[PDB]
């Protein structure tokens, strides 16, 4: 019980607000479409949100598990205890919330964007099936991004949030990034085979469609994704990203990290 | 259609806005304040944030997005300071 | 009615008028639609409107000091966002 | 000529002003107007408090100074006349104050009209114009020692400067002294006109010191003079001196005649 727990009334309240915010300027439709997001951390899955915002012309609701982490009634007390190692403790809460939101919003039939990584086949399959027996068309838009670029993205993200709030900041473990990369190509093929999705798409960072299962029904997403994931990035292209993170890391005062020292040896090999 | 630069901002703004808004939400709910009484300092804050959070970020310039980044740094600083009784 | 609170209320009035007027002027000058909260500077104007609705005479010193630092913050922020010509 | 402005620019700002001011207020069948008096620095915001309580919050405060920076070309006017910008934007603020009083009195909201009481004629014409619209008219004035109000102007200025150097303007000594000099005689004058159902004197702490309604044969003149001319104890100005020094240090205004005065006074009050 105690600090980790929360009364049903406390959850009830936060649910009401969340729903109230989310419905702002949105109507329910008769052919509701749920877009399940995919991509390793640092991909920039926000790119997908903008493509889906455009596709649905603004009538779509984003359900992002992360945005509820700090919404645990007792969160304040849970930092005076666990500081940077707090995330684990509040995940129970944020998972329950997301599933109640996805639940109530799908009862009414609003268009949905559901934030995901695609680390597992379990979650999207379970979500897609739940939604289909409710009238939803279900799609899956996934980032197709070089592993080096996405790994750099995780580094930059953390470094920018350190500059915002030195207390909130916590980096994505390299293994957490590298697992989604190792698993995702195969996971998308397994999803392809379920025929639960009317369209699986691959987008690059610039919003450019690289693959569509609807357009190319006998081609696997797998080969195409691996190719981008593995594609080697020119010093030409990687030049600005390196410079930007380097200069952000001086302000954050992080020279003495293996990540920064590895940037120096990439910036030195190209001078 | 969209740049990495801008979308990286939007992603940052989102995590930050959620962090600031949730602080204020928690304070209001836990202290059992009448959300309908905009005379209460903490409830007046919430309402402003409800207002700031009510925008489409995909429709802003990079300049505008940086401004919005700067706003939520203010509210971060301010919210922490004002709920710091 | 302590002079301490009265004084803070005097200063808050003058500062909040300064900040509001800078925003109002810019919104009016650039012919921006007051009914469109999507427009950054209008959103800010609407936020300032909510802020001004409060009865400051019902606040304590700690609350007044909090309001004061709100208007320092918007003063700083408004100068930053309004950079159009 | 950037000092001028179009009638439309005025109308747009008038419309916003009115929205802002009627928010949560209600026009009544028997409206009251409260004209304020007191030298700069006397803390007239204290009067707004008492009136807010008296009207249970159903009052609209009308304050000339809040309109100065609302001039359409204001920012272009400081980058030209700097410290001396006030005299150029007063015509705008005057015209705006009058338009606002006119419209709000047309409807019949309760009003607080901020003012110094430098004259009798201005409050008189105001009261007379409002009476022709069905207003009861009262006058509520601050009675504050001339040294307390002068220290008030200083502190105001230095607290404003600490928030914003551009926005802060020193009250000139004359503006303060002229009102101190005129006020007591001006109140007796106003008293004799009978236009005001009540003339009240309040002190810094919100205590009502005099009421023409309660004592209609005693004039306000003497009670106000006692207070303007009251000798203030060293022990009474000390907290104010301390706050002033604090802001002046922060603002790097040590090299002024004011700061050396305040520093000498504070050293004379130290337990030997
Ligand atoms: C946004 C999100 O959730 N992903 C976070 C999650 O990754 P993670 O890989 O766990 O994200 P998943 O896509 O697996 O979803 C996580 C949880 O969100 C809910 N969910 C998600 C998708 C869905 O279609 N239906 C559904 O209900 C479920 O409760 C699920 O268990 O933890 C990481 C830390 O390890 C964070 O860096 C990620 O930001």
């Amino acid at each position: 019980a105690n600090i980790v727990n929360f009364t049903d009334k406390q959850f009830e309240n936060r649910l009401n607000d969340n729903l109230e915010e989310l419905i702002q300027g949105k109507k329910a439709v008769e052919s509701p479409t749920a877009f399940l997001l995919g991509g390793q951390p640092g991909s920039g899955k926000t790119s997908l949100r903008s493509a889906i915002f455009e596709e649905t012309q603004g009538n779509v609701i984003v359900i992002d598990n992360d945005t509820f982490k700090q919404q645990h009634p007792n969160f304040d007390e849970l930092v005076k205890l666990y500081e940077k190692d707090v995330v684990k403790h509040v995940t129970p809460y944020s998972n329950r919330m997301t599933e109640a939101i996805i639940s109530r919003l799908s009862d009414q039939g609003y268009n949905l964007v559901i934030e995901g990584t695609g680390r597992t086949t379990d979650v999207p399959i379970q979500t897609a099936t739940m939604l289909q027996a409710k009238g939803y068309e279900t799609k899956m838009y996934v980032m197709a991004v070089p592993k080096i670029n996405s790994y750099l993205g995780t580094i930059e993200r953390y470094e920018t949030m350190y500059a915002d709030d030195p207390m909130t900041a916590r980096a994505t473990p390299k293994q957490a990034h590298d697992i989604v990369v190792k698993n995702l190509p195969t996971n998308l093929e397994t999803l392809h085979k379920t025929g639960l999705f009317s369209d699986i798409r691959l987008y690059n960072r610039e919003g450019v469609k690289l693959y569509s299962s609807l357009e190319t029904p006998s081609i696997s997403p797998k080969e195409t994704l691996e190719k981008e994931l593995n594609r080697k990035v020119s010093g030409k292209e990687i030049q600005p990203t390196l410079e930007r993170i380097e200069q952000k890391m001086v302000l954050n005062k992080h020279q003495e990290t293996p990540e920064f020292k590895a940037i120096q040896q990439k910036l030195e090999s190209l001078q | 259609a969209v740049t990495y630069e801008k979308t990286f901002e939007i992603e940052i703004i989102n995590e930050l806005s959620a962090s600031v808004y949730n602080r204020v939400l928690n304070y209001v709910l836990n202290h059992e304040l009448n959300k309908n009484d905009s005379q209460l300092l903490e409830v007046n804050l919430l309402n402003q944030l409800k207002l700031a959070k009510r925008v489409n970020l995909f429709d802003y310039s990079l300049e505008e997005l940086q401004a919005v980044h700067e706003y939520w740094r203010s509210m971060n600083r301010y919210s922490k300071q004002v709920l710091n009784k």
